[PDB]
């Protein structure tokens, strides 16, 4: 596997706070042109919460989500980043990354995705 | 490394696990061997890991595009299906697992993009593309849009621009010739260029992607678009009353969408390749064992024509399995993420204007 | 910097749990002979928790700590981890990872140390 | 980048940045301008890093070792220091902030290992290495132990193995020659052959290091160590009646500890060359400036001779001073990660027994 994604930065926030995730991706990532975010809570279906176009820089937000999380890349440090801004407790899942070089279906779907990564575990209480 | 007596089959969280597992069992009932059916997460990136250290299932479920680099590494061993078998599933098929003149693994499923239209809004959906802006205006005219689809993914604009020719890797006896690639032939310039019209006469939005088609097709706002058989479920929900039919021609030549078929690959290091193979042949790729595991996840088009015109009744299923005929196989070599790449940015710089559709087509090329 | 150092593995974790930690090393590290890990609460003084040294195994670790966490190494992922069990209240902070090829004084100071990663952040209730 | 008409200056934040805060604030009150002392975090990474873009500090301080990479990539300045002000500082400490045949900074403090030990139990400490054997006899006759100190470096165990004639790096005007490495030689087959007999001797433990040494020696159980400056803080907390002299002698020749020297820097992007200069000549590197910066950080001994002889009354600093004179000043070239590997591994090897004296010091070399 030339292509790692390691996510870091998950954290024990109260209701209402901030947070931020990064995803680092190494290797041979040129081809990637799909970023996107995933979160799955015990026994729960992995669900997708933010996705990102490199190309043209747009962005995909669900809808319990929209106008909450902000997902931005550095192409500078080749790392993806997602603010985590007005948490509620229904926010606690475990934070996956994931990219992907094409897709044929929707970007917020587990599916779409070729690359993963370890994850990371967000508490909202 | 992998146990001797019982058969290990890896497949992915979105298929018909169950049914495996209930074709297993019948495998076990019928044999004596123990049939044992996983959806490990992260199978794309795993499968090979444990296939490089000679471990790994006896069985891999995967599309045919990364069966090509496995069978490069030397993860995946030769089957050797007799004639009679091989009759039994379509010619293009066993095209989709031929790699260096040897098969590699087993077709089970065909899948394709297909033309999905709204039946209330269109009962007689165009058969060309050169209708289509006709049939815009006329909608427009009631206030409401045709066709619109993804623009943003060369998997989908590639069926109206290659539908004249166009090809992504020239494919001859059996190889791909990587130093012959088509994306600026006459055909697929044609098929840009009308694609490009059909955005300059405000037929289309360039800025259109999945999410905004989906959404305007399952609320009603569109006449057509473009989608495969895993969006169904969504227009099933949705309630509209849609129809799947043959994709429209261009200039009298049938769109060729890029076709992804599901196979069945053994492990090089499984030591249960004999048993493998036989209930590939005699009790997976059966019409019993085919339909329990549609029952279990639907699968669209299969290989096996036993089967195949029996979901033939389906229209839906009948239209995906004739774009996948008609359309243009998907190759297994690792330079199509740079054939990605390419042909994205052609598709951009020419939707976008920063680029003619010739000079878009000449950099994808180079 | 050829050397990087990622933490990764902490979480919100109730008093009495258990948890890991992750450090991973890339780059030229094949001349790093120490490996530590140090803690720091907010407006608090870097304190060392545990040490590894890399050539002949042998490990140090703090008085508060001697006997709950357990320190080691991954030859074949330069990877090390340590195991904190026993939690207690007292043990957040933000904890660092650290490596250094040599140094002159005791492999629990901070100043022993050349290479620092970025930091993770373990609480305890 | 770096604004001018003002000075900055990132230090350690185990030295004296309040005295170098205060002599800030004389240089300021003199001239009329101001200058920043900060302590960084991971300053020994982040300031090559910022100093490869142009950026960072007017004057860096660290210790000399890292200077030749610094000047390798070109992030220090040369200096240009009359005779006057060079006759004010140490011929070796010059010489350790020379390189390539320019001088690149200014020496600030002197840093080395040294005897320590126990008055109460030692009145008079050996000056000669080969005093210890019998000493540690005596010693265990009344229950004790002589010396034990950290076996587990190089940086601690070459003084007795370098004591007659070995070096790491042949050093010649200006230059050091990598070809020439002094590992396997006559002397410092003797001073580890020594050192291994010391050990098999029972006077010593293969398996001590710096935590179980320190222990010892501050519980009383030891009559004598050998540590750097950094443990006379513990030692004193210990309340030990502890003295430091110079390192005991090989074979009529003084030992020759690693000398770590701190110096002042100069970035090569600063604009403010001519007033860190001056600023470091005649208000940083004077009598008043430097008990300043060791009212609030103890600095050990100094490039000052000034200072240096007022210094002198302290018997840890004027044995610290002297063990540094007869000692070898660190190089600064990179290649010695692959010295210190070598010589641990020889080192290792030649005390757990594994290999002999002189094919491990013949394994080092290589």
């Amino acid at each position: 596997s030339q292509v790692q994604l390691v996510e870091n930065g998950g954290g024990c926030v109260k209701a209402g706070g901030s947070l931020r995730l990064s995803c680092v991706a190494s290797g041979d990532i040129k081809y990637i042109s799909y970023l996107g975010w995933f979160r799955q809570a015990p026994g729960k279906e992995r669900e997708g919460v933010a996705a990102l176009y490199t190309s043209t820089g747009r962005t995909y937000y669900a809808d319990s989500v929209k106008g909450r999380f902000t997902v931005s890349l550095d192409n500078a440090k080749n790392t993806v980043y997602l603010q985590m801004n007005s948490l509620k407790p229904e926010d606690t899942a475990l934070y996956y990354c994931a990219a992907a070089e094409w897709g044929s279906q929707s970007p917020l779907t587990q599916w779409f995705y070729r690359y993963w990564g370890q994850g990371t575990q967000v508490m909202v209480s | 490394k992998i146990e001797e007596g019982k058969l290990v089959i890896w497949i992915n969280g979105d298929k018909g696990y169950n049914g495996l597992a209930e074709v297993g069992k019948k495998f076990e009932k019928d044999t004596g061997i123990k049939v044992t059916v996983e959806h490990p997460d992260k199978l794309e990136e795993k499968f090979p890991q444990v296939a490089a250290t000679g471990d790994g299932p006896d069985i891999i479920f995967w599309a045919h595009d990364r069966f090509g680099g496995y069978a490069q590494s030397g993860l995946l061993a030769e089957i050797t299906p007799d004639k009679a078998f091989q009759d039994k599933l379509y010619p293009f098929t066993w095209d989709a697992v031929r790699y260096n003149g040897k098969l590699i693994a087993y077709p089970i499923a065909v899948e394709a993009l297909s033309l999905i239209y709204n039946k209330d809004l269109l009962p007689n959906p165009p058969k060309t593309w050169e209708e289509i802006p006709a049939l815009d205006k006329e909608l427009k005219a009631k206030g409401k849009s045709a066709l619109m689809f993804n623009l943003q993914e060369p998997y989908f604009t590639w069926p109206l621009i290659a539908a004249d020719g166009g090809y992504a890797f020239k494919y001859e006896n059996g190889k791909y010739d990587i130093k012959d690639v088509g994306v600026d032939n006459a055909g697929a310039k044609a098929g840009l260029t009308f694609l490009v019209d059909l955005i300059k006469n405000k037929h289309m939005n360039a800025d259109t992607d999945y999410s905004i088609a989906e959404a305007a097709f399952n609320k009603g706002e569109t006449a057509m678009t473009i989608n495969g058989p895993w969006a169904w479920s969504n227009i099933d929900t949705s309630k509209v009353n849609y129809g799947v039919t043959v994709l429209p021609t261009f200039k009298g030549q049938p769109s060729k969408p890029f076709v992804g078929v599901l196979s069945a690959g053994i492990n090089a290091a499984s030591p249960n390749k004999e048993l493998a193979k036989e209930f590939l042949e005699n009790y997976l790729l059966t019409d019993e064992g085919l339909e329990a595991v549609n029952k279990d996840k639907p699968l669209g088009a299969v290989a096996l024509k036993s089967y195949e015109e029996e979901l033939a009744k389906d229209p839906r299923i009948a239209a995906t399995m004739e774009n996948a005929q008609k359309g243009e196989i998907m190759p297994n070599i690792p330079q199509m993420s740079a054939f990605w790449y390419a042909v994205r940015t052609a598709v951009i710089n020419a939707a976008s204007g920063r680029q003619t559709v010739d000079e878009a087509l000449k950099d994808a090329q180079t």
